[PDB]
RNA sequence: AAAAGGGUUGUGAUUUUAAUAGCUUCUUAGGAGAA
RNA sequence: UUCUCCUAAGAAGCUAUUAAAAUCACAAC
């Protein structure tokens, strides 16, 4: 159910950054929520895919905001 | 609501009554008995009627204050919980892009911009290390996000225009490190 | 030739190069739209005329152009009749020349009556091309367009070219038709000016106008004495009046010279009463219409009336400058300091209103005047700043506050316990039938501001005068088994009392607040205030944070505490008199639950003959929606009112809806803008007047579609009869009848019978009457649309069905079945999965998450669940059984939590019940 | 409670009919005993009931009481915050154009909309795009509502101050747009 | 975090109160029986 | 006069249902 999940994690990535103050810049919380309500539109997976890849993208951006090695682990 | 103080005073009053009338007992004494039936079922009635407010009241107490701590504890700790999550589905997709630049970004070799879905398009990378520049990149091209890429400009920490040329092993210790990297999609 | 020397008499002293069109000297053949009312027929309709023959002229270049010959073929006594009225007409430059000749036909003598420099189409065809749009219609409507360079050929190849909403551009290729239009009413005023003094009686009607302004046709006229001649109007005027507004002719009149070259005239700033204005452009154009003509509604006599009036306002204002049409304001003094505070308002639709009860000097402030003075915008829009917004076309007054406000909206919250169960059952697979589809949208800092831009929409509108009094009536009757009337304070209910009490209310506490502070003589005291004086209040915009299929932004209207109260004592005596009615046309307030489904479907089908159900989607339905027929609402609501309120009273009512609800100061992000119009989401009777103007569009659908029907081909006498009686109550008669009202009632009801809530409608019809054309089908629906509401339906959103035991595709988001239950049958509604699953999925608040609270909160979800098990889908089916085993694992889940906790376990086990089918079952059984 | 002398009657009936039973006295004497006591207790149970209903109806009055008093409370407050918005609202306002325009009038009443246009001595533009800045307010000085307007300086969707030089077709794409321009009222 | 959160109808659960209803208690009068 | 039995009124206690208020949640235009 691989769609489905990519819909979910959409959900949640963008609460994650909503979290993280994003809101406090106009362009870039424009940016994400448009990614945001087109992954949730697609229909086909490779698109949703790729539009994931960017919504990740900006949270790999935030330098020290998230402790990735350790949330990963 | 059993075993109450005035239980057995009710239960020992029936049974005796039923003897009674089991027996064909005098009228007088059959009656009573029944009216001591009576009076202690009705006592004991009113005693197990006040034992069901207590219960009720302790159960609602309990209720309440689980519902109270429990919203206390879903509340406090919702952002460690979001991060744990999100990072877990994003395990469990199993996607080699998202694989791909999440290991990156964990070996230090994070974007600085949102990479853009575009032909030709302007990606810029940030390369902690030698290794992991041996491993990034070849040549005139640049591996990220499972796309291809062409290298646009090298720069240092103090802001000198590197040469491709440059990088090399042998030669690392005179650079700067990190260095920064501008490239297009192919 | 015989047909060379026809051709040559034609052309005459004239120097016009004719063409013979057609073929020789026989008659041509047309089709075209005739206004008729005969002894034997009643109809604005199309017909197939073959009555005369035409030529037409061609240029130096010897090219076509628009003009032609047309020579009539008739009876020799008309031939001195219309011979001796144009000789007394000659004098007129509105008349066509004519001219008469006799020929040899049959080698007899023949006489003809021929007219020049006729355009190709009459103002009929255009008034019937642009009223009963359809493509048919549309292929003569591009015609029109293209020959008058309107627009070039090629515009028509771009898709959805007549949609006012996808293409608002069109607006633009209307109004060059729109001067045209406005020389063709001044050469009728001409008109009328010579037939009175040369001393005519006549009936005019549009198909005798060419698209020039000249007239011809004078057969039906006949002699009077000299001086005392009278025009019939009432049919021209009435039905071109939509027309009027759609091409915006008196947009002429803008400009100081009328030249459409000329500047702009630059009223004075401050004035703010344009009555002799109206009155002059009444007498302009209007000359002759026969009913007295109020320019401030203030001064009418009932509301029919008021609707007249308005009508006519409607259609003037749009001439005066917009800075005018506002609440007046004037300066007082209290305890020696000045205040400014409102006195009045200018109405576009209702004219210049003043209040009664003002009070120039004050040594105090009570707590009435203190909540009058703090609603109304006169001090806020007067210490505010000044705004200049580009992000709208709207006008914009005052800002507030030195920073504008961005409002964001959030994304859900995820609840991945129940999805990971619902995936361990196996849900969500590629290539399942239920899927997700509904999710709650995130929207950035632009969305309030673009969602009140939606408001442009909404254009002015000049409707048909006397088609909408007819229909107002038939209205009447459909809501007059309700009682109502006025209440005092004690009597009122509120549902709830934590809500926003709106602005600037709002900063000092909820409307609990508000109403614990006020005894009932406050309340009293302020509602009897409100029947003698005007309060303008201010109408703040919230986005709503809700589970949606779509992702478009969604913003509500809350209204001020004053207006809330005020309405609320108004009209819920009878509000709650329509709630309590069972079996009545509007549904509101009926229960889905213990077989009221089945109840009112079996209520819709009833005695109708060869039945068929249909269902229509208004679109843009609260931006689009006219301010007459919120008007017309409004007076049909204030009907009831009628023993206890006085006229006086119930005009400052109305008066204090329009300035309150409809075209109210609007705040938004901190500044205040005008609301051009339109329906709002808090006016406390919002739902009720919805239903009433979906009932008038309903019944103006079947009342074109009954007129437009060629009368000659109906086979049945008493539809023919009922054709042309209502030709006559529409056009040709002034006080209501009604006996007819209630026999075209009785008809409606027997042939066409609805099922109204809000926006939303059901009805079931005669599909041997619509077929025919004698009741109204989706084609009337589209064109009434299209020309009232300034909206294209699109037909893709409607729907029909033809098997009564399926039921309606679609009410209140509800899909029917029919299934077995003991040994009787009945209709069950039941929901899309998707949105059942996202409900259960997505929650908008963190607490939500954690299943074991939420318990109560499954099972209500579950009651819905359960109409699903009936359906002949396996995947469907599985849903609520997903559910009641959720609940189980939550109970067992809940159990242990609090045995690890506290050690006890419970002792109340009610839950038991809860996951166990025969509770849902209970629902929907008809036996209680 | 014990201290009321309908109890303290039963007590006394308590007392004989506990000492008659103890001595074991005949069934009569116990009947007529009994009836008395039956008397007393019915009045016991009497008076305390009735002594129920009295306290929960003065519970009644007293809470009807405290919700009185705290409803006046919040009105005296709510009209104190009226007053003040009010008066700090009336010294907000320039008196003097306000005073001149409304003293031209014919009537003495102007529409609300023209206050703001006339009066205002501070003007805010909101602007979602360069070409609509480049129309509307290019310069430090420009012309609107017929009167000039010099310029105060910008801030951003974020809120954040751009300068004037910034404001540029090239540089456009960098921007966070609308921006907010201010400006006040020219003498002259 | 701040800020803000409309109108109308239906449905479920929990607590409180009122009114009918059934039952127990025991006081009072009348009728009947027995001495 | 005294005992037993029945009927009728009052005062308490328990229980079944119906109807009004408050709190939480769900659904629709
Ligand atoms: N611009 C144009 C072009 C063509 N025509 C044609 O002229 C004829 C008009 O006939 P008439 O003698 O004026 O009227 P009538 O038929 O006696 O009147 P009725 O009983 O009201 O239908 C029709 O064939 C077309 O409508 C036209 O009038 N105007
Ligand atoms: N909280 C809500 C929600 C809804 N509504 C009502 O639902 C209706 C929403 O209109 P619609 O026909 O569903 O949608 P639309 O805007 O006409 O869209 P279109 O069909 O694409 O043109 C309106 O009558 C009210 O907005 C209300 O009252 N409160
Ligand atoms: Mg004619
Ligand atoms: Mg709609
Ligand atoms: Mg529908
Ligand atoms: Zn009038
Ligand atoms: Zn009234």
């Amino acid at each position: 159910s691989k769609m489905s999940d990519v819909k979910c994690t959409s959900v949640v990535l963008l609460s994650v950054l909503q979290q993280l103050r994003v809101e406090s810049s106009s362009k870039l919380w424009a940016q994400c929520v448009q990614l945001h309500n087109d992954i949730l539109l697609a229909k086909d997976t490779t698109e949703a895919f790729e539009k994931m890849v960017s919504l990740l993208s900006v949270l790999l951006s935030m330098q020290g905001a998230v402790d990735i090695n350790k949330l990963c682990e | 609501f059993s075993s109450l103080p005035s239980y057995a005073a009710f239960a020992t009053a029936q049974e005796a009554y039923e003897q009674a009338v089991a027996n064909g007992d005098s009228e007088v004494v059959l009656k009573k008995l029944k009216k001591s039936l009576n009076v202690a079922k009705s006592e004991f009635d009113r005693d197990a009627a006040m034992q069901r407010k207590l219960e009720k009241m302790a159960d609602q107490a309990m209720t309440q204050m689980y519902k109270q701590a429990r919203s206390e504890d879903k509340r406090a700790k919702v952002t460690s919980a979001m991060q744990t999550m999100l990072f877990t589905m994003l395990r469990k997709l199993d996607n080699d892009a998202l694989n791909n630049i999440i290991n990156n970004a964990r070996d230090g070799c994070v974007p600085l911009n949102i990479i853009p879905l575009t032909t030709a398009a302007k990606l810029m990378v940030v390369i902690p290390d030698y290794n992991t520049y041996k491993n990034t990149c070849d040549g005139t091209t640049f591996t990220y996000a499972s796309a291809l890429w062409e290298i646009q400009q090298v720069v240092d920490a103090d802001s000198k225009i590197v040469q491709l040329s440059e990088i090399s092993m042998d030669n690392s210790p005179n650079l700067a490190w990190p260095l920064i990297v501008t490239a297009l999609r192919a | 030739a015989d047909a060379q020397s026809f051709l040559n008499r034609v052309c005459g002293v004239s120097a016009a190069r004719l063409t013979p069109c057609g073929t020789g000297t026989s008659t041509d053949v047309v089709y075209r739209a005739f206004d008729i009312y005969n002894d034997k027929v009643a109809g604005f309709a199309k017909f197939l005329k073959t009555n005369c023959c035409r030529f037409q002229e061609k240029d130096e270049d010897d090219n076509l152009i628009d003009s032609y010959f047309v020579v009539k073929r008739h009876t020799f006594s008309n031939y001195q009749h219309e011979e001796t009225i144009y000789n007394l007409l000659k004098d007129c430059p509105a008349v066509a020349k004519h001219d008469f000749f006799k020929f040899r036909i049959d080698g007899d003598m023949v006489p003809h009556i021929s007219r020049q420099r006729l355009t190709k189409y009459t103002m009929a065809d255009l008034v019937y091309a642009l009223r009963h749009f359809d493509e048919g219609n549309c292929d003569t409507l591009k015609e029109i367009l293209v020959t008058y360079n309107c627009c070039d050929d090629d515009y028509f190849n771009k898709k959805d070219w007549y949609d006012f909403v996808e293409n608002p551009d069109i607006l633009r290729v209307y109004a060059n038709l729109g001067e045209r239009v406005r020389q063709a009413l001044l050469k009728t005023v001409q008109f009328c000016d010579a037939m009175r003094n040369a001393g005519i009686v006549g009936v005019l009607t549009l198909d005798n106008q060419d698209l020039n302004g000249n007239w011809y046709d004078f057969g039906d006229f006949i002699q009077t004495t000299p001086g005392s001649g009278v025009p019939v109007v009432d049919s021209y005027y009435s039905l071109l009046m939509p027309i009027l507004t759609l091409t915006r002719a008196l947009t002429a009149e803008s400009h100081v010279d009328t030249d459409l070259t000329k500047p702009y005239i630059k009223w004075d700033l401050l004035k703010y009463d344009f009555t002799e204005e109206r009155l002059k452009l009444f007498d302009r154009y209007f000359k002759y219409w026969d009913q007295t003509y109020h320019p401030n509604c203030v001064n009418c006599l009932d509301d029919r009336c008021i609707l007249h009036c308005a009508n006519f306002n409607v259609l003037f204002s749009t001439v005066f400058p917009p800075t005018s049409f506002g609440p007046l304001v004037r300066k007082i003094f209290v305890d020696g300091v000045p205040f400014v505070v409102s006195t009045g308002y200018h109405f576009r639709e209702l004219g210049v209103v003043h209040n009664q009860d003002v009070n120039l000097h004050s040594s105090r402030l009570s707590f009435k005047e203190l909540l009058v003075y703090a609603a109304d915008p006169a001090m806020h829009a007067a210490s505010g700043n000044l705004l200049l917004d580009k992000r709208t076309t709207c006008f914009s007054v005052a800002a507030l506050t030195n920073n504008v406000a961005f409002q964001t909206v959030k994304p859900g919250n995820f609840n991945k316990d129940f999805y990971d169960f619902a995936v361990s059952k196996g849900f969500f697979k590629e290539g399942s039938s239920v899927e997700l589809k509904h999710f709650f949208f995130a929207q950035d800092g632009n969305a309030a501001i673009s969602d009140y831009d939606y408001y442009r929409y909404n254009l002015p509108t000049m409707c048909d005068i006397r088609q909408l009094l007819f229909v107002v009536e038939v209205v009447d009757k459909y809501f007059d088994c309700y009682d109502g009337g006025c209440i005092n304070a004690n009597q009122v209910i509120v549902n709830n009392l934590d809500k926003s009490a709106g602005f600037p209310f709002n900063k000092w506490g909820k409307a609990r607040l508000y109403y614990d502070s006020m005894s009932y003589e406050d309340q009293d005291a302020l509602f009897a205030y409100t029947k003698r004086n005007v309060i303008p209040t201010i109408t703040q915009m919230n986005l709503k944070y809700a589970i949606s299929a779509k992702n478009r932004a969604r913003t509500v209207a809350g209204v001020s505490i004053c207006s809330t109260m005020t309405n609320r004592q108004f009209h819920q005596k009878l509000l709650k008199s329509i709630a309590a009615t069972r079996g009545a046309t509007v549904v509101i307030g009926t229960s889905k639950f213990y077989g009221g489904w089945h109840n009112m479907l079996k209520t819709v089908y009833s005695d109708v003959e060869n039945p068929h159900l249909m269902g229509w989607d208004y679109p843009k339905c609260d931006r689009a929606m006219p301010n007459m027929l919120r008007i017309m609402a409004s007076l049909v609501l204030a009907r009831k009112h009628t023993t206890c309120c006085s006229l006086s009273h119930r005009f400052y009512r109305l008066a204090n809806e329009c300035a309150q609800v409809l075209s109210e100061m609007v705040m938004c992000g901190g500044s205040l803008y005008v609301k051009p119009g339109g329906t709002s989401s808090g006016d406390a009777t919002t739902a009720y007047a919805n239903s009433v103007f979906n009932i008038c569009q309903a019944v103006t659908a079947n009342v074109n579609a009954l007129l437009s029907t060629d009368g000659n081909k109906i086979a049945d006498k008493y539809v023919r009869n009922l054709q042309h009686r209502l030709y006559e109550c529409l056009y040709r008669n002034r006080d209501v009848d009604t006996d007819f009202v209630n026999e075209f009632y009785a008809y409606l009801r027997k042939h066409f019978s609805m099922m109204i809530l809000s926006d939303d409608a059901v009805v079931c019809f005669n599909s041997t009457y619509a077929s025919q054309g004698l009741v109204a089908s989706i084609k009337n629906f589209k064109s009434v649309l299209y020309y009232q509401n300034n909206v294209f339906m699109s037909e893709a959103k409607c729907w029909t069905e033809t098997d009564l035991t399926k039921g309606p595709h679609e009410f209140c988001s509800q899909h029917t079945m029919l299934v077995k239950q003991g040994d009787d049958y009945v209709y069950l509604p039941y929901p899309d999965p998707s949105r059942i699953l996202g409900a259960g999925c997505f929650v908008d608040d963190i607490v939500k998450t954690d299943g074991t609270l939420m318990i109560e909160r499954f099972v209500s979800l579950a009651i819905d669940a359960y109409p699903l098990t009936k359906h002949p889908n396996q995947e469907y089916a599985d849903v609520f059984h997903l559910y009641l085993q959720y609940i189980r694992k939550l109970h067992d889940e809940l159990t242990g939590h609090m045995l690890d906790m506290y050690s006890v376990m419970l002792t109340n086990d009610n839950t038991s019940r809860y996951w166990e089918p025969e509770f849902y079952e209970a629902m929907y059984t008809p036996h209680t």
